RNA sequence: GAUGGGGAAGCUCCGUUUCAAAGGCCUGAUUUUAUGCAGGCCACCAUCGAAAGGGAAUCCGGUUAAGAUUCCGGAACCUGG
RNA sequence: GCUUGUGACGGCCCGUGAAAAUCCACAGGAAGGAAUAGUUUUCAUGCCAGGUCGUACUGAUAACCGCAGCAGGUCUCCAAG
């Protein structure tokens, strides 16, 4: 259950949320693990695989699409990628 | 688990210079008193040299292996790191913040910068750097 | 139709080897709020195009005037 | 308020034309004036242009469809069908 | 209350026959006749109006400088810079994974 | 030697356009 | 009397097709090398509107094979292609909707659409909106593919053929009543002057064999055979049979 | 609506890129002279059809018995070289 | 406020609402070029030329068509309190 462990990590863990926040984060190698959504498009999931595979951060695809990984958060926004700086 | 080191290759995407190889000399991660943000100081080159065959003469070869640098500060969103890297220790020192903020210092940092990257051509190594890239 | 500022790039288009005439306009205009001027106007005729410099201060007019070539042709008003 | 009670949309027609046939088209005129999900940037911004023809407002993105509907229920048979066929030409 | 008429011989109100009404130094209106507006130059991939490009008529672009009709970049004058960016990160990361696909 | 590189083009299906090859036997005369 | 009505449409002279606005003739692409061996990807650039055809048209560019250019092509859309899509046309082509196989390359029960009838003709089943066609059979001996038509009829084609995996785009077009005359007027001005239609028995018997007489009606019975001539074929032609 | 072709005893008819060996501007080669002779480029293949469609470029003042965005005075603009 | 131009939007279609000449940009890198010297006529200024035909007036209860100086017919722009 994907859903419930990311659920728990959101009220005592370190996240973040949004494209050009999660490269950031990449750039910076703070991030030990990055969610991307199913409908997001090819070249955006290409490039954070990259960024991923140079910081050697693990990557992880959500089956669902950017409205179904916005709920999973907590948010009633959608959500393309999601990045953890520290699990709780 | 930080990869914009002052050996770094990547490409540029924006301001003149987009589409081009470049390699970070010294980078600045907390921003500064100019450029609020996160940039590097970067060499590249502008004029990358034409494919040379066997039929081409003396006088043809030394002109098609021409290059052009160039000198930029780069924000780190306008900027897309690769795996490859190129040593820049033959001109990290010319290559600083003072040789910016002044025109004719500028000048003699890309001159050293030229002589750097031909010699690198010659001998052929970091092919990949010097091959223009198609789009 | 093109109207000039400063006074260097005036004194030599009136001898470009491509004017003949030249001609100058006196006008009486008020300032601002207070009482009127003598404003002169000096306007080259180009081969393609016409120049005019003008200015508001009555004594920087007359030394213009003299330093104007002799061969040059001038229509006063 | 509730302006009409159950002409709805087909109100521009007035009296005419027959009920029946006024009926009929109330239900496709809805479908083709509706918003639809677009399955690529996963907003409801999908509306119709000309028959057959939906395009999203914000990806730019069009996809050939149904006259009054984004997907008809015999193309959707048809995609299930495709899956299934492929699958076992292929392994 | 003064009014005007067609200065040319088209009596029809076509978009070749527009006309605007001024007032002359000589203190009465006389109808003038205007060209039909320009249109922006648009992107080649996305559609979208470029930037920084003089709006002209197709001939009148053979009078003005160069520096009028391109950007300093490349693809300049005809695709714009989020489009340039797109080819630009498109075509490295594809060409990255070519090279894995044939090891 | 170390200036000139060896860039074999594929000539296969959809890769790289065709080299003219010797066409005399569909010339329409 | 004098020429019929429908005797006056051979003539050509104001009953030919309204074409200004027509996007181009609906082909496949010209069966060559890359087709009949491999396969060759194309993009769709635009999905568009064609004036007289219900079912809407895919722009798609192909890379030249023998020449540094790009060709266009107008394919008849089917559902679920989108603009960016990558469509492959070829004998070693993927089973998805969008891609054009011969049908001896794909399974039974296999939807396709616009299928030519000879290896070549570029098209020529299965076009108009919502339309498609079921493959049924294959005879491996002689190079024959049996197929289920839109009408109902079962055709024998060469497995050579080419057709496009999917249904036509546009379907349930005809489910909405037009609901008035203006709305038809409309869609036969992009198509040809066929409307409207002035019943027979309302004419004279100069105009029409059905016309005349002190009530409005036929005189003789209207189903006519098939061997009559021109000027006489009016009614049911060579009808089996008459009746709901 | 010609040509290439095919019909018609024939006046002529069909057809418009058609079952055709359908053509010329970038030069190089030459300082006998004007363009013969070498690569490559391009195959689109007559022409007619809008004084309201498309389209390079002008305005003000003045002047006649009767002309003017055309003449006069002044001030501009476009194309070709 | 009136006339008109234009901008960003919205409604409608089983109707989605010309073509070509012409002009420009970009991709590409064939050639051509500097040291006692060359290229730029897409920066500025300066030089020359721009043929042929139409152009008056009416446009209507008298200049057009109706046997005519006929209460008929005949496309359009400007629009004061
Ligand atoms: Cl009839
Ligand atoms: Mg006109
Ligand atoms: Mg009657
Ligand atoms: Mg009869
Ligand atoms: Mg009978
Ligand atoms: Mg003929
Ligand atoms: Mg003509
Ligand atoms: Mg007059
Ligand atoms: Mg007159
Ligand atoms: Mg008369
Ligand atoms: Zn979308
Ligand atoms: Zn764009």
């Amino acid at each position: 259950s994907i859903n419930q462990k990311l659920a728990l990590v959101i009220k005592s863990g370190k996240y973040t949320l949004g494209y050009k926040s999660t490269v950031k984060s990449l750039r910076q190698g703070k991030s030990k693990l990055i969610i991307i959504a199913a409908n997001t498009p090819v070249l955006r999931k290409s490039e954070l695989e990259y960024y991923a595979m140079l910081s050697k951060t693990k990557v992880y695809y959500f089956q669902g699409g950017n409205n179904e990984l916005g709920t999973a958060v907590g948010k009633l926004f959608r959500v393309g990628v999601v990045s953890i700086l520290e699990a709780g | 688990a930080k990869f914009l080191k002052a050996g770094k290759v990547a490409v540029v995407v924006r301001g003149r210079y987009a589409g081009k190889k470049v390699v970070i000399v010294k980078p600045h991660d907390e921003g500064s008193k100019s450029h609020p943000f996160g940039h590097a100081l970067v060499a590249g080159i502008e004029r990358y040299p034409l494919k040379v065959t066997k039929k081409h003469g003396a006088k043809k070869v030394a002109k098609r292996t021409k290059i052009k640098p160039f000198i930029k500060v780069v924000n780190y969103n306008h900027l897309l790191p690769t795996r490859y890297t190129l040593d820049v220790e033959a001109f990290k020192s010319v290559v600083s913040t003072e040789t910016f903020e002044q025109p004719s210092q500028r000048e003699e940092a890309k001159k050293v910068v030229k002589k750097a990257f031909e010699e690198r051509h010659q001998a052929g190594k970091n092919q990949w750097f010097f091959s223009k890239l198609r789009f | 139709a093109r109207e000039i500022t400063d006074i260097k790039q005036f004194l030599e288009l009136t001898r470009r080897a491509d004017v003949k005439t030249a001609t100058v306009k006196i006008n009486k205009k008020l300032n601002k709020a207070g009482k009127p001027f003598r404003q002169t106007k000096f306007k080259v005729r180009g081969s393609s195009s016409l120049y005019t410099l003008v200015i508001n201060d009555a004594g920087k007019a007359k030394k213009l005037i003299q330093s104007l070539p002799p061969t040059l042709k001038v229509n006063r008003l | 308020a509730k302006r009409t009670k159950k002409v709805g949309i087909t109100g521009k027609y007035g009296v005419r034309y027959g009920s029946s046939l006024r009926r009929q088209v109330k239900k496709l005129e809805i479908q083709q004036h509706a918003r639809y999900d677009c399955s690529f940037c996963g907003k409801k911004t999908v509306k119709r242009g000309a028959a057959g023809i939906w395009t999203c407002s914000c990806c730019k993105k069009t996809v050939a469809g149904g006259a009054y509907t984004v997907s008809t229920a015999a193309a959707a048979t048809v995609r299930s069908t495709i899956r299934r066929l492929r699958e076992m030409v292929e392994a | 209350a003064q009014r005007v008429t067609f200065r040319r011989r088209n009596p029809y109100n076509t978009r070749s026959n527009k006309i605007k009404v001024v007032k002359t130094p000589g203190g009465i209106l006389r109808a003038q006749h205007v060209k039909k507006l320009a249109t922006r130059p648009k992107c080649g991939d996305c559609g979208s109006a470029l930037q920084g490009i003089s709006t002209l008529r197709p001939r009148q672009y053979a009078t003005v400088s160069k520096t009028h009709k391109t950007v300093s970049r490349a693809y300049g004058g005809s695709r714009c810079a989020n489009c340039v960016k797109e080819r630009i990160i498109r075509a490295f990361l594809i060409e990255e994974q070519k090279i894995v696909k044939k090891v | 030697n170390p200036l000139t590189h060896s860039t074999p083009k594929n000539f296969g299906i959809g890769q790289a356009v065709q080299p003219k090859r010797n066409l005399s036997r569909y010339v329409k005369w | 009397g004098r020429v019929i009505r429908n005797q006056r449409k051979g003539a050509g002279s104001i009953f030919t097709s309204h074409t200004r606005l027509r996007q181009g003739a609906a082909k496949l692409r010209t069966l060559d090398y890359a087709e009949r061996h491999g396969y060759i990807r194309g993009i769709v650039k635009q999905i568009v509107h064609d004036s007289g055809r219900g079912a809407p048209l895919a722009k798609v560019v192909f890379r030249d094979p023998y020449k540094y250019r790009l060709r266009e092509e107008i394919f008849i859309a089917n559902e679920g292609v989108h603009t960016g899509q990558f469509i492959y046309a070829g004998k070693k082509a993927s089973l998805n909707v969008g891609n054009v196989l011969p049908l001896g390359s794909v399974p039974e029960g296999t939807i396709v659409s616009n299928v030519e009838e000879k290896p070549g003709d570029r098209g020529a089943l299965a076009r108009a909106s919502g339309n498609y066609v079921i493959i049924i059979g294959h005879n491996p001996d002689e190079n024959k593919t049996r197929v289920r038509l839109p009408s109902g009829a079962k055709k024998v084609i060469s497995s050579d053929a080419r057709g496009v995996i999917g249904v036509i785009a546009g379907g349930g077009r005809v489910d909405k009543p037009l609901l008035k005359a203006g709305r038809a007027f409309h869609k036969y001005r992009l198509k040809r002057n066929s409307w409207p239609k002035t019943r027979g028995v309302a004419m004279n018997p100069v105009d029409h064999p059905h016309g005349g007489g002190n009530h409005q009606h036929i005189g003789k019975a209207s189903t006519i055979s098939r061997g009559a001539v021109s000027g006489q074929k009016a009614g049911l032609i060579a009808a089996r049979r008459t009746g709901l």
